[PDB]
């Protein structure tokens, strides 16, 4: 079997149009699809209250992820327990939404899901203030496809560590 | 196809060895040149 | 036209390829950033003057290819350098690891008394951070280096970074 790629013309046109008059508004056609198909499912976690805070933090570029070379464990979680999903796993990264409320522990699986979305927003933002000059539209498009492919896999529990 | 990159790497080596020598010289005399 | 300056300090940029040296330069000297910026060929410098303790400092910021082993054109690079901005990528731990190797070149090919500042660049990638600030600031304090985190992309602390290393060089040069 051979590995190929062909742009979905429907998706291609939607993007090529958005690039020409870029907006970060959640309700436009380009971002709405990605929000419903990729972002929302990715940022879906067990503790849904904290989850919705993270989604807002990501949109604002206020979210941050640190490795770890007075608080408690009910909110923040800890080294052996992830805060987003109730799972017990060794958490080597910790999230901060502020302005930091609290530093929250994160499993590698969560980290992969969140960064996948943060990477998408990061590239999108680069374009909105573009800031993206020497890359043609076909290349940019396939960048977004790559960004989505990552989210699509993380979405389903396929991640990298 | 692979003989082109082997000869094309010998060309780069030569260009780069040149840039080094001349840049060295430029600094030994008029570094004003290298200003942006 | 008053182009005068009271002191002229040569400051060199060193660090792993891709940490953003060239953009730190362009950000400070011509307030420009290039997302697509390519690897630096040859050697360059751009200048900027600032006020320190009433005295005008003309800064000479030199930049060159981050890939360095066999260059041998390095003696000239470090020559006359009184300050050095040692740069790593916050989001690539490897570039922080190699900071020690860069300190080696400085202690070998560069003058002593050279003011050395450690700079963590690309602070704008918040979700990708591989090098916690404390670990760097700690390494900096124990190794006699100043430390700051900058973003050439959103401009944070770039200005501050140069004002800092330039003033430390002022104090040492004025005193002796
Ligand atoms: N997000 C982000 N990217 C940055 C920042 N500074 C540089 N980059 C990116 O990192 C890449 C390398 O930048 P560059 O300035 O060329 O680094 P360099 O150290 O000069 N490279 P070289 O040593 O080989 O000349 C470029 O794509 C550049 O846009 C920064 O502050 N934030
Ligand atoms: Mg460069």
């Amino acid at each position: 079997v051979k590995d190929c790629k062909e742009a979905d013309l429907s998706l291609y046109n939607e993007f090529r149009l958005w690039k020409d008059e870029p907006t970060m508004d959640r309700t436009c056609p380009f971002l709405d699809k990605i929000y419903q198909e990729d972002i929302f499912p990715c940022l879906t976690f067990s503790k849904s209250e904290l989850a919705s805070a993270v989604l807002e933090a990501v949109e604002n570029n206020t979210l941050s992820i640190e490795p770890v070379g007075k608080a408690s464990a009910v909110e923040c979680g800890g080294p052996k327990k992830c805060a987003l999903t109730g799972q017990s796993k060794s958490c080597k990264h910790r999230i901060k939404l502020g302005d930091s409320s609290n530093y929250y522990y994160i499993s590698p699986f969560c980290r992969y899901r969140i960064t996948s979305v943060c990477n998408f927003f990061t590239y999108i933002r680069y374009i909105q203030q573009g800031l993206v000059k020497q890359q043609d539209v076909d290349q940019m498009f396939w960048e977004v496809m790559q960004l989505r492919k990552e989210m699509s896999l993380a979405k389903l529990g396929y991640f990298k560590e | 196809l692979m003989e082109a990159i082997q000869k094309q790497e010998e060309i780069n080596f030569r260009l780069q060895d040149y840039i080094d020598r001349i840049i060295v010289a430029i600094m030994e005399t008029n570094p004003s040149i290298l200003e942006v | 036209r008053d182009d005068e300056y009271d002191y002229l300090f040569k400051v060199v940029l060193i660090g792993d390829s891709g940490v953003g040296k060239s953009n730190l330069l362009s950000r400070f000297t011509r307030n420009e950033f290039n997302l697509e910026s390519k690897s630096t060929i040859g050697v360059e410098f751009a200048t900027r003057s600032i006020q320190v303790d009433g005295k005008t400092i003309k800064a000479q910021i030199w930049d060159t290819a981050g890939l360095e082993r066999y260059r041998a054109i390095t003696s000239a690079y470090y020559r006359g350098a009184v300050g050095a901005l040692l740069v790593y990528d916050i989001a690539k731990h490897l570039t922080y690891e190699n900071v020690e190797r860069w300190l080696k070149e400085l202690r070998d090919h560069a003058d002593s008394n050279i003011v050395i500042m450690l700079v963590g660049n690309k602070s704008d990638l918040r979700h990708l951070r591989a090098v916690p600030t404390d670990e760097a600031r700690a390494f900096a304090e124990k190794n006699g280096l100043s430390f700051i985190e900058t973003s050439a992309l959103d401009s944070t602390n770039v200005e501050a970074a140069f004002q800092t290393i330039l003033t430390e060089i002022y104090r040492i040069v004025s005193q002796k």
